RNA sequence: CAGAAACUAUGUAGGGUACGACUGUUCGUCGAUUAAAAAGUUACAUGAGCUGGGUUAAAUACGUCGUGAGACAGUAUGGUU
RNA sequence: CGGCCUCUAAGUUUAUAAUCUGAAGAUUAUGACGAUGAGAAAACUUUGGUACCAACAUUUAAAAGUGAAAAUUGUGCAGGAAGGAUAAACCGUACCUAGAAUCUGAAACAAGUAAGCUAGUAGAGAAUACGAAGGCGUGAAUGAGAUAACAAUCAUAAAGGAACUCGGCAAACUAUACCGUAACUUAGGGAUAAGGAGAGCAUGGAAUAUUGUUGUACGACUGUUUAAUUAAAACAAAGCACUUUGCAAAAAGACGAUAAGUCUAAGUAUUGAGUGUGAUUUCAUGUAACGAUACAACAGCUGUCUCUAUGAUUGACUCAGUGAAAUUGGAA
RNA sequence: UCUUACUAUAGUCAGGACUAUAAAGGUCCGAACGGGUUAUCGUUGCAAAGAUAUCCGAAGAACUAUGGUAAGCGAGUGAA
């Protein structure tokens, strides 16, 4: 009896520690990952200065940045206008995105493009997007406009794209958007959903509800239940890489492949160029410890119900 | 002390840094120009 | 480098794409995959 | 002052007064030999003769003092003679 | 057989349009321009794994081997350009490649500089040794003598073996597909542990080839740092912790005589930024591993020393040639 | 045209050993290459940073080439 090489427990990969920088390298255990080339003219080349934090005048904007791997931007839709059954091809991995994306393509002309898939999503399974209506059988099917019953069994399936109206309480999604028309902003990172809370609704008195107001409550995955409009897209299921956050580079070399640069501490340099060299505070002089939002005071939030849960500096373990 | 910065010096960053078309197609360029031209200099630029 | 890098640069001195005539005269124009098209009507 | 050894003092500087351990150093301390293992002056006698144990730095950590920049006859490692 | 020429990347733009702006100018889009890249044929010629041409590995011009080229297949994650297409003009061609007259270092400088090839023997090898061709053994910018002291670079050494010294500084020792291998341990290691061994004085030169072992302090580790006196205990580091960021037109942060605007990001709370800590274990501290770090012990080793001697070369010295410098109030 | 960071386009790393792989490792010994640990010499030096030996890394946070961007009221770049 001898110990394998890759060690799988949990859904976390570790390797023998034959190395020192290989101790402590943890990965997720994704299989079912395209092991081919994603779709080319869905992507384009990430290169130029602004790979290394440089700004439009050249000089460094954001710091700890440059020097990692030749990268390609993925076109993803977030929007997801167009309707039918689209068909999964293949999920496949992102280097810009912590979540997993798939190739999908639409049954009636065949063009394909990308979405952030699902956590269970696989190759096959066939989505659908309500965003611009319902179709025709579906409206027929009921016999009225809408039905708060029997729509979201035909149509509140995971990987499905409807507006949030549409999806009932207590659905994860996990592509919310804030606009009518806009798309998907928020818990579009891996392992990250937000629930629907309520819904400006009225009952008729025959048991069916039916919308009166223009926004819906949602719990995003910070906590914040905000307002959020009533058109705003959703698509149904959890971000594909649950487990990302429980990832571990291993070494120093990891980081400098992601395109992380070291961090010099403030301690380790002179007074001359930072307050702390020679209260936290950033190099410029902001608070790093106190509460101290950064929020823009004339920016207030009209669309929080009920605010973040500060934690005020106590530790949570 | 000095230090030999001019080894493998190319001919080619020569003429697009102390070139004439370099000068003579900039505001800050075309003060170079006349100053040397003002002076009597023959090698304007390079 | 210190003299002959101020003298006036010739083609008989750098090699990197540095070209300059001697005022012959166009005697035709320039294909796309680096030949040449000898116009009769501009040959004197 | 019986002898031997030792004590005190008077002449006398010819030649000697070594070796090692531990102590940053001379201060010193000890080991075992030895007839004995005494001192001082000479710009520390002597670095245009050597060393760098020193004579001064910039690095780093700790300690103490100061609101702070810093300071210290502090401590440790490193540092073109 | 390169350039010119066509195409474009990073970028540039006193090009045009719009927009912002005390002037200068700046921003965005388009155009133009821009190789270190891509460009039909020729021993005669004119869609996206049904993929792609990053790294690594494998296979393939059929007598065998080797090295390319291109392609085939595959592996890992760190997920790997753009665009165009597809009857012979003009410019380069000499010499020099740094140990012998040419590049950069103020110069005829013991330094530095890109690519291909670079006999053979012997090897695992581009190691080490010899050297076929070739070049060289400097432009008197030197040559011939002599072989003191002393210096530099070396060789050997009786007995002793760190007694030297701030300190083992320097020098010396250290030596094959074998049987057997401990505490400890993050279970990978420790480990090539250790311990047993491979005709004449010698199976013989060179290189491989270096003090070894053990235990402490500090830092987990590989790395980075004051170009040219400090390479480390310092910086970074993976991991961990905290604060902040909801993106509805500006997410926060950074930048903008100052804005439009740009990076963040074609990202979205498992995102981004900032701050401290510095793997793991126990919650500052204890181990495995690692160190041109600092220190101690033990064994060996030796000219470090008792205590120096001798030998070698190059200077020093003499003759011929060439010919400086700091310095100097005046000097019996 | 030095140098620091970034950027685009390219190149380079004999041989052997171990490890789960034919290829998965900031792995091991060691040339090229890159460093500059210790000592000696040199100090009007061969050299305004060199010579000799010794030592470190050598598939990577590696090294190298040709261009590009960012510097001087503010501070560019900075594993500091
Ligand atoms: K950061
Ligand atoms: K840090
Ligand atoms: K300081
Ligand atoms: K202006
Ligand atoms: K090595
Ligand atoms: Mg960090
Ligand atoms: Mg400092
Ligand atoms: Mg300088
Ligand atoms: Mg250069
Ligand atoms: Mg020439
Ligand atoms: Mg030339
Ligand atoms: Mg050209
Ligand atoms: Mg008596
Ligand atoms: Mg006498
Ligand atoms: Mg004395
Ligand atoms: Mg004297
Ligand atoms: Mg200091
Ligand atoms: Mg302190
Ligand atoms: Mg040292
Ligand atoms: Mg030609
Ligand atoms: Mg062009
Ligand atoms: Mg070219
Ligand atoms: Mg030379
Ligand atoms: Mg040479
Ligand atoms: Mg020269
Ligand atoms: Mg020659
Ligand atoms: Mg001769
Ligand atoms: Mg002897
Ligand atoms: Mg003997
Ligand atoms: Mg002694
Ligand atoms: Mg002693
Ligand atoms: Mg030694
Ligand atoms: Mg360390
Ligand atoms: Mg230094
Ligand atoms: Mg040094
Ligand atoms: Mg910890
Ligand atoms: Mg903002
Ligand atoms: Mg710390
Ligand atoms: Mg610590
Ligand atoms: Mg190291
Ligand atoms: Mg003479
Ligand atoms: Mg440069
Ligand atoms: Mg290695
Ligand atoms: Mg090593
Ligand atoms: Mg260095
Ligand atoms: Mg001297």
């Amino acid at each position: 009896i001898v110990t394998p090489y890759v060690r799988d427990a949990g859904m976390m990969r570790t390797y023998k520690p034959h190395t020192p920088g290989i101790r402590h390298l943890k990965r997720p255990i994704n299989d079912h990952l395209w092991k081919g080339r994603p779709y080319l003219p869905l992507t384009f080349p990430k290169k130029g200065q602004s790979k290394g934090g440089r700004n439009h005048s050249g000089r460094v904007t954001v710091r700890h940045r440059g020097g990692g791997h030749k990268r390609r931007i993925r076109m993803v839709d977030f929007e997801r206008w167009i309707p039918g059954p689209h068909t999964v091809l293949r999920i496949e991995y992102d280097p810009g995105r912590s979540a997993h994306i798939a190739l999908v393509k639409e049954e009636a002309t065949g063009r394909k493009s990308y979405i952030v898939a699902a956590d269970g999503m696989r190759a096959g399974d066939v989505v659908q997007s309500y965003r611009s209506g319902l179709p025709q059988d579906l409206l027929d099917s009921m016999g009225g406009v809408v039905d708060p019953g029997i729509l979201a069994a035909r149509t509140c399936w995971r990987g499905n794209c409807l507006p949030v109206s549409m999806i009932p309480v207590g659905t994860q999604i996990y592509c919310v958007g804030s606009r009518p028309d806009g798309k998907a902003v928020f818990c579009r990172s891996a392992g990250t959903y937000a629930t629907i809370i309520s819904k400006e609704e009225e009952t008729r008195e025959d048991g069916t509800k039916v919308m009166t107001g223009k926004f819906v409550n949602v719990r995003l995955q910070s906590g914040e239940i905000r307002r959020v409009s009533k058109d705003a897209c959703a698509t149904v299921g959890i971000a594909s890489n649950i487990m990302h956050h429980y990832r571990q580079l291993g070494k120093a070399g990891r980081s400098r492949w992601l395109n992380i640069r070291p961090t010099v501490r403030g301690l380790a340099m002179n007074a001359n160029d930072h307050p702390h060299g020679g209260h936290p505070v950033s190099p410029w002089g902001t608070p790093a410890k106190g509460g101290y939002k950064t929020r823009r005071k004339s920016n207030v939030n009209k669309w929080v119900v009920t605010p973040r849960v500060r934690n005020m500096g106590v530790r949570r373990n | 002390g000095p230090r030999p910065t001019m080894s493998g010096a190319t001919r080619l960053v020569q003429k697009r840094r102390h070139g004439f078309l370099s000068r003579v197609k900039t505001k800050n360029g075309q003060k170079t120009l006349k100053r040397r031209l003002a002076k009597g200099r023959l090698r304007l630029s390079a | 480098g210190l003299k002959y890098r101020k003298l006036r640069l010739t083609t008989k001195d750098v090699n990197k794409g540095f070209y300059k005539g001697n005022r012959t005269g166009s005697m035709g124009t320039h294909t796309s995959y680096g030949t040449y098209k000898i116009d009769y009507t501009k040959v004197r």
